[PDB]
């Protein structure tokens, strides 16, 4: 089934907002990504979700039916939930056969179930240990198969590989996609990190401070950040804001001044004359002047601020000034003078005065 | 290491010396009596008797029947008092209320003085004077039939000793962040169900060394029964028979060897709360 | 110097204030702390023999209720009189004495303990709620079941308790059929050796079983003492009682504040002040006067009733002999006090306005006395046939092991009952099995 | 739920009239006058001070009291000051059989006193001893320090040494300002404990018969379990229940106080 | 001070070593990082290093003293817990000034070193919040206050960042970094953050089974690890391996044969023939074979794959089928068919019976 945060709301006594009528729609078999940072609501929501927190506001749906208050049991869905417990005073197997012993299974199958099940999510070899021996990413990865089995009709996932090592980590990612594809069902997953998220999700979901920031495709949001916040909260090292003005040829910088794209000229002609712009560009996109060719010379950009700085981290140089990112093929050192050179194509224009992304599709 | 070893034992000695003196000499001494044939109107001419002490205790229906009644006593105060406070516990930590109220309210009747409670049932069951006996029906008569003044006897000691093992379990639960609860009804959801089948595995020894307490403090009844009855309608208490055959007839033969048997009596149970369900300290 | 003296409870008031009477005579010499032990005679037994054989040397002087005198005397616990350093407090005994308090001074061998008051069993009523008493057990059930038919205060209060009052109550009745629990040397049982003796016995335990079985008693009359006997009478639940005096001013001064329904007494304007400080009634000579005029026609007295109604009753004694405290470092003083306690000037006082019966015979020739104690007369005859005690070290656990076969007091077998008894007692002279 | 609140709100509300109603009709009881005192109702008309006054007057349970709180402050101190010293051992620490050394601490607080009160008397208790102080508290402290230790041993659980290390990094000494955090981490705990233990040996009857001696060496439910009225000639009832309340309610009022940090523990 | 541990192991009965007896000095004012996997010994050497632990066999000397057993008071340092321990029953403003109130300054000037330290350390706004009314993080940051207020000769410190978004958790170790150049202090982190790692580390002690796999910077390491296993720890994604055959002038791969550069064939003639080597390859060193300029269509070996998996990242394309981490100028998609070229200078070496870099300095 789909499911439908018709603008769903919380508040609580210190009444305040934990989630400002927040709205969503999740497709039949989709994988969503929240992401946002932390006491930004997600919490929240995925409790929401369960209906299990009282929904102060707002509606709800999934399937057919408005069940902002219906129980679990009802709701007949699952949270691989970020406490990663699975029962102390009990086996790591009983921990994984407790679901499969709700569900009251015939023993065989119930045998061949857990077979299949440790099979995948195998944090330990099948160790079945008393869970307190093992280590908290192990048990993590456990609890992570442990709800994995019952295929409800939904599940949400709580940034479940910070407890684990990138290596490992990817690897559970693929295995995670794999396993919502061959259940071709209804999913979110929920973090803190774009980087997670921007592979792993169909959709995006945003969240800063209690409400929804976007929604749409990792390069979607990419391309098209909604507002300054989701354009500074992308990326990694995140996007370069520099002070500008208008011109009618394009733009004035700190350092010169730029041609704009034509239809990026008309519709800086649509909106108003904004007396402050944050031109908006990846840092990545910025490279030494004498690594151009003649095509690039034509379509960038070249001018001179100091290198106050220069890390290198094998990708590139990242020259500090703020920060400009060159390619380490540039060989560049620790605070020299450099001519820095940029594609005039890739500046976004924010208005500045309001935080609205200008260069939006 | 020899030294962290021995620093132990110094913070150990005064504890353990002074709690051997208080106790192992008496009971070295208690069965040293039990050898001994005695009175105290006559003390010196005691011999020994021939076990014979201990053969008139085992000889006796008033100490098998006394043995009995608290048996009978003791298993439903046990029962009883732990399916009450299983429940005030539970309550006791997730009312939506100021839980100061309900904390207030539960420690009053674990603190009053027990023979004031004592008292105040006594009188509420004496018959009209006692409102409680007054209510019924006329020829109930609680107070001069066995079973009745029984019954009324647990129904009495209850509001004394359900509350303390209440408090118990409460701490019993404070070992339980909440969040765990609520980790188990996410997908156990139904609290009946869920709340049982979690708390039955969850509390090891939480509500164990609930049960072995409550069980020897019932046990160890001499009083409520005592000023309800003297042990008429034949409900002696074996703590109200011991007193009487010591300072009714001061046969320190007898009363030794019951003292010491009494002392068994408790060391039994004790033995199957260490051999049998576990039953091991929290630290284990 | 200053003296522990140790009282009942259920009496101690009066001996306070005598013993304030006397410390302000003694003064410098010595003083005399009144102590006291519990309402219960085995509790105030037993706790004493507690704070005895704890071998206390503080403790100064006691009141045993004499049947408590043999083993004392066995356990050589206090002294034979002869023992005093004054002797002739063995002199204060004997002189006015009555002979059956005496008789209870001495054991085998010697006096011990000197004599200081005793009782036996009145019969009471409301002369209000019936002439002329049945005098009867089976007229006692009779009319009791009048006043049953009649839905009347129809309880008759007898001392239903497994305590040695209602041992006590059996053995009056025991000796009034003429049976008796052992030989005269306490040495072997007789209350069924001859079948004159069952019958005697046998008839007594039908008299108790169809007593409380009868239709509209007191259903908890199977746990009472002399107070509530007396309460339920004055809250008009009861009409007939067997008890003893004190009943008269725990009647008048009860009425004096509140009381006896059925009387007002505190409204009257004579009574008004009455009653002193520490709420005793401390009355007049017309306050004692019309409060008595006015109980006279409410509340009847007379003596105790009989199993034959032809013969007199052989009603049961009962009292408190004054004991040194072996213990005491100091002695002199004690039977010092015991003389000056003893005294005349103390005995009168505890009678008439204690309640107690005092052992001062010449008490009685006062007109004044007689006036405020009128049942004197009846105390008097009933002493020259009252029934004695088996009197012997063993008597507490015989005693005891006898009320606790008793214990089925409605439900007893009368004829095997008297088997058990026999065995119960046969064993408890033995000296062997459990206190129950 | 409003529902679910009626609900709860129901049972908030009768049971803490369950646990009260012994202590209001002991109350009323005491309050009606003489006459009164017998009818079956509970309605507390005409109230009488009269009783509360008879028990004020004379010493009878003040004495007894100031017997009672000395008595049980004493073996408070003795009992927590020794359990401190020990707990450490056995849940901070570790030795050879500690965990039987528990294993029969639990046990010997709890035992059935009756069996221990002859040998006592029979001892230098009541003999070397009997009507003292020390004779007395010796028992109190026999049962006291089983429990100390028990509840100590939780209260010591309940906090992980990993702050110690991080105090021996920010200086190693023994005792010092590492006593100076560690006193102030376990002082919540010898507070809870020691009200515990107090309530706990302030209730016992037992020994408080058994081996009591006087008005000095007696304890108030001692007394008050012999205490019968000030009037021999009034109905003791009314007096013995004026006692009882007067002499249940000041601990009752002390302890609820304190509450907090025994709800903690 | 510098420090220097030699030979340095902690065993324990179980007997097994859990620090394989490491070595390294350390120069004064140096800036470390400790990094292997976990159940690395890293929880071990904490307590070796503090001289709280005991030195079960090798030696330890810090300024040429021997410190051994010295316990961790001794030494004239400060350091953080990994879940981050800091003082309870006293709030914020009591926690840090003790410590300096047992360094036992003036109160007022506490005070202020504390006052400056609430900018500084700048974990929160100065709430004086009860400990436990704070979130994990802040507490974290927190105890780095506790560690800034010391201003000691030597640090050591465990994963703080991973409680925080990595923009203000490198924000925060660039912070301790200008604190360690300002009061230029002896110090090691421990960080499986490669990238966190790399940035700070003046040296890194690169560990496995408690034993020391190298130390070097980490050009060095990324440029020349030491062995197959630590080529496959170091970066994200790991470097790619294939098993490939010698040739009489460099490697038969299974995609085609590369002419090893003359200079590399004179060590692999120093060396011997292996018949079959682990190859290691670079992500980022392969490409669409469309997009190169004229030396690197001359220079590189180009081959044809599948593009199975195209995992998009904005910048690059990592295509699985392994991992090449191409430009994202290719508009190459999943399962795709695509020419990838190779740069043979970023090749590396393994001999397949040994993992021992042959291409190794
Ligand atoms: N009992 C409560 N009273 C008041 N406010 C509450 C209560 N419970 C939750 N909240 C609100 O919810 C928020 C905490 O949940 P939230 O998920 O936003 O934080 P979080 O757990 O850090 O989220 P995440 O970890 O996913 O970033 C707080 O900002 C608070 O205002
Ligand atoms: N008492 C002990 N008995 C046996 N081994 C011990 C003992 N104490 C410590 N160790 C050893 O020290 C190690 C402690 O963990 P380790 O040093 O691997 O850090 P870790 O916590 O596993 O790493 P991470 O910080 O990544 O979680 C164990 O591998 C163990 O072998
Ligand atoms: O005479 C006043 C005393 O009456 C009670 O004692 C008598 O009555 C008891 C039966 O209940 C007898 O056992 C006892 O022998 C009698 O002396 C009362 O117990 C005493 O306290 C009174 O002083």
């Amino acid at each position: 089934a789909e499911i439908v945060l018709d603008r769903v709301t919380k508040s609580y006594p210190d009444v305040r907002a934990a989630v400002k009528e927040f709205s969503m729609t999740i497709a039949d078999g989709e994988f969503i990504i929240l992401v946002g940072p932390s006491g930004c609501g997600k919490s929240t929501t995925l409790n929401m979700i369960a209906g299990l927190e009282e929904i102060t506001s707002g509606e709800l749906r999934i399937g057919g039916e408005r069940v902002n208050e219906k129980a679990p049991k009802d709701r007949d869905i699952a949270m691989v939930f970020q406490s990663y417990a699975l029962y102390p005073h009990m086996t790591v197997r009983q921990n994984i056969a407790f679901p499969l012993t709700l569900a009251k299974v015939p023993k065989a199958e119930i045998a061949a179930k857990v077979e299949e099940t440790a099979k995948i999510l195998d944090l330990s070899e099948l160790l079945d240990r008393k869970p307190g021996q093992l280590s908290g990413g192990q048990r993590q990865r456990v609890a992570m198969g442990r709800a994995i089995v019952r295929s409800p009709k939904a599940f949400l996932m709580d940034q479940p590989l910070s407890n684990l090592d990138a290596k490992l980590r990817v690897q559970m990612r693929a295995e995670i996609s794999r396993l919502q594809d061959r259940l071709g069902t209804t999913t979110v997953y929920v973090t803190h990190d774009q980087t997670e998220a921007m592979t792993l999700g169909d959709r995006v979901v945003v969240m800063l401070a209690g409400e929804v920031q976007q929604i749409g495709t990792p390069d979607e949001l990419y391309s098209s950040p909604a507002n300054l916040f989701v354009a500074g909260f992308i990326g990694s090292p995140a996007m370069n804001f520099f002070p500008a003005t208008r011109t009618d040829v394009g733009v004035r910088l700190p350092f010169g001044e730029v041609t704009l794209t034509p239809h990026m000229l008309d519709l800086l002609d649509k909106q108003a004359r904004p007396e402050n712009i944050i031109v908006g560009i990846r840092p990545e996109h910025i490279e030494d002047s004498a690594l151009l060719d003649g095509y690039a010379r034509i379509r960038a950009l070249t001018f001179s601020v100091r290198a106050d700085i220069v890390e290198s981290l094998g990708a590139d140089k990242y020259v500090h000034f703020f920060i400009a990112r060159v390619s380490a093929d540039s060989r560049v050192r620790t605070g020299e003078q450099i001519e820095l050179a940029i594609d005039t194509t890739k500046l976004s224009i924010f208005d500045a005065a309001t935080g609205l992304n200008l260069t939006r599709d | 290491k020899k030294s962290e070893r021995r620093l132990a034992f110094w913070l150990i000695a005064p504890a353990v010396l002074l709690m051997l003196a208080v106790t192992a000499y008496p009971i070295g001494y208690a069965v040293w009596l039990s050898l001994q044939r005695y009175n105290l109107a006559e003390p010196h001419d005691t011999e020994f008797i021939g076990l014979a002490n201990y053969v008139t205790v085992l000889t006796d229906g008033y100490w098998w029947t006394a043995f009995a009644v608290t048996l009978g006593i003791t298993v439903v105060s046990v029962a009883i008092e732990f399916a009450l406070g299983l429940a005030l516990a539970l309550v006791m930590h997730r009312t939506i209320f100021g839980k100061g109220a309900v904390r207030t309210a539960i420690l009053i009747p674990y603190g009053i003085v027990t023979v004031a409670a004592s008292y105040s049932w006594y009188y509420a069951w004496t018959p009209g004077t006692g409102y409680l006996a007054n209510l019924l029906p006329e020829g109930s008569a609680p107070l001069t039939d066995q079973l009745p003044s029984l019954a009324i006897v647990v129904l009495a000691e209850v509001w004394k000793t359900t509350p303390f093992m209440a408090l118990l379990l409460l701490a019993g639960l404070a070992l339980v962040p909440q969040d765990l609860l609520n980790a188990a009804q996410v997908d156990g959801a139904g609290p009946w169900k869920r709340l049982t089948k979690v708390i039955l595995p969850m509390i090891k020894p939480a509500i164990l060394v609930a049960l072995l307490f409550r069980t020897l403090d019932a046990f160890r009844i001499f009083d409520n029964i005592y000023i309800l009855t003297g042990g008429s309608n034949d409900t002696g208490s074996v703590s109200i028979l011991g007193y009487d055959n010591l300072f009714k007839a001061f046969n320190v033969g007898l009363g030794s060897a019951i003292s010491v048997l009494i002392f068994l009596s408790v060391a039994i149970i004790a033995f199957i709360y260490i051999k049998i369900f576990g039953a091991a300290a929290p630290g284990s | 110097i200053v003296i522990n003296y140790y009282t009942p409870a259920n009496e101690e008031a009066t001996f306070k204030a005598v013993a304030n009477r006397c410390n302000e005579q003694l003064g410098g010499r010595f003083q005399i702390a009144q102590r006291n032990l519990p309402k219960g005679a085995d509790d105030q037994r037993l706790q004493l023999a507690r704070r005895l054989t704890g071998n206390d040397k503080s403790l100064d002087v006691m009141a045993l209720d004499v049947v408590w005198t043999a083993e004392f005397a066995e356990a050589g616990w206090a002294v034979p009189l002869s023992e005093d350093p004054a002797g002739l407090a063995e002199a204060d005994a004997t002189e006015n004495t009555l002979p059956g308090p005496l008789e209870t001074a001495r054991w085998q061998d010697e006096l011990y303990a000197a004599p200081i008051t005793t009782n036996t069993q009145l019969l009471w009523y409301r002369a209000d709620l019936m002439p002329a008493p049945p005098t009867t057990w089976d007229g006692m059930l009779d009319e009791a079941n009048r006043l049953y038919r009649e839905g009347g205060p129809s309880w008759i209060a007898v001392q239903g308790k497994q305590y040695e009052g209602m041992v006590v109550w059996f053995n009056t009745l025991l000796q009034s059929a003429g049976g008796q629990v052992l030989s005269d040397d306490g040495q072997r049982v007789t209350l069924t050796d001859t079948p004159e003796h069952r019958a005697a016995t046998v008839k007594a335990l039908r008299i108790i079983k169809s007593v409380a079985t009868a239709p509209g008693a007191d259903p908890s009359i199977t746990q009472t003492d002399e107070n509530t006997a007396r309460l339920a009478l004055e809250q008009g639940k009861a009409a007939l009682e067997v008890n003893w005096p004190y009943v008269l001013p725990s009647l008048l001064e009860n009425a004096v504040k509140g009381g006896v329904s059925f009387l007002p007494l505190d409204g009257d304007p004579a009574l008004q002040g009455s009653i002193n400080d520490v709420g005793t009634f401390s009355p007049t000579d017309e306050q004692f006067d019309i409060a008595f005029d006015a109980s006279k026609k409410v509340f009847g007295f007379a003596p105790y009733p009989g199993v034959n109604p032809d013969e007199p009753a052989r009603v049961t004694l009962g009292g408190l002999n004054l004991a040194v405290a072996s213990t005491s470092q100091h002695k002199a003083e004690a039977f010092e006090a015991i003389r000056c306690l003893r005294n005349v000037e103390n005995q009168r006082y505890t009678s008439i306005e204690g309640g107690l019966p005092a052992v001062r015979t010449s008490l009685y020739d006062d007109p004044a006395f007689q006036k405020k104690y009128p049942q004197y007369e009846i105390i008097r005859q009933q002493l020259t046939n009252a029934a004695v005690r088996p009197a012997t070290p063993v008597y507490q656990a015989v005693s005891t092991r006898m009320s606790a076969t008793l214990a089925p007091i409605s439900d007893i077998d009368p004829e095997r009952t008297a088997d058990e008894l026999t065995e119960a007692v046969q064993k408890a002279i033995d000296g062997k099995g459990l206190i129950p | 739920d409003a529902r679910r609140a009626t609900w709860w709100s129901v049972v908030n509300i009768l049971v803490i009239v369950y646990a009260l109603i012994p202590v209001l009709w002991i109350l009323s009881l005491s309050l009606k006058p003489t006459s009164s005192v017998k009818d079956g109702k509970l309605i507390p008309t005409e109230i009488t001070f009269a009783n509360y006054k008879a028990i004020f007057s004379g010493d009878a349970f003040t004495s007894a009291l100031f017997n009672s709180i000395g008595i049980g402050l004493i073996t408070t101190i003795i009992a927590v000051v020794i359990g401190g010293m020990a707990a450490y051992a056995v849940a901070r620490l570790q030795f050879p059989g500690k965990q039987l050394l528990i294993g029969v601490a639990l046990l010997i607080a709890m035992f059935p006193h009756i069996s221990l009160v002859t040998p006592i008397f029979n001892m230098w208790r009541g003999i070397g001893l009997f009507d003292t102080w020390p004779g007395l508290i010796i028992p109190y402290i026999t049962f006291a320090l089983p429990l100390a230790i028990y509840t100590l041993s939780a209260f010591f659980r309940e906090i992980p040494w990993d702050l110690e290390k991080a105090a021996k990094m920010d200086g190693a000494t023994p005792a010092q300002a590492f006593r100076k955090v560690i006193a102030p981490l376990a002082a919540p705990g010898i507070v809870t404990a020691a009200i515990l233990v107090f309530i706990f040996a302030w209730n016992d009857l037992l020994l408080a018969l058994s081996l009591t001696a006087t008005q000095r060496a007696i304890t108030a439910p001692v007394a008050i379990a012999n205490f019968t009225g000030s009037s021999q000639f009034e109905e003791p009832t009314g007096s013995i229940a004026a006692g009882a309340m007067v002499i249940t309610i000041p601990i009752i009022i002390f302890v609820l106080i304190f509450q907090r940090r025994i709800v903690a523990g």
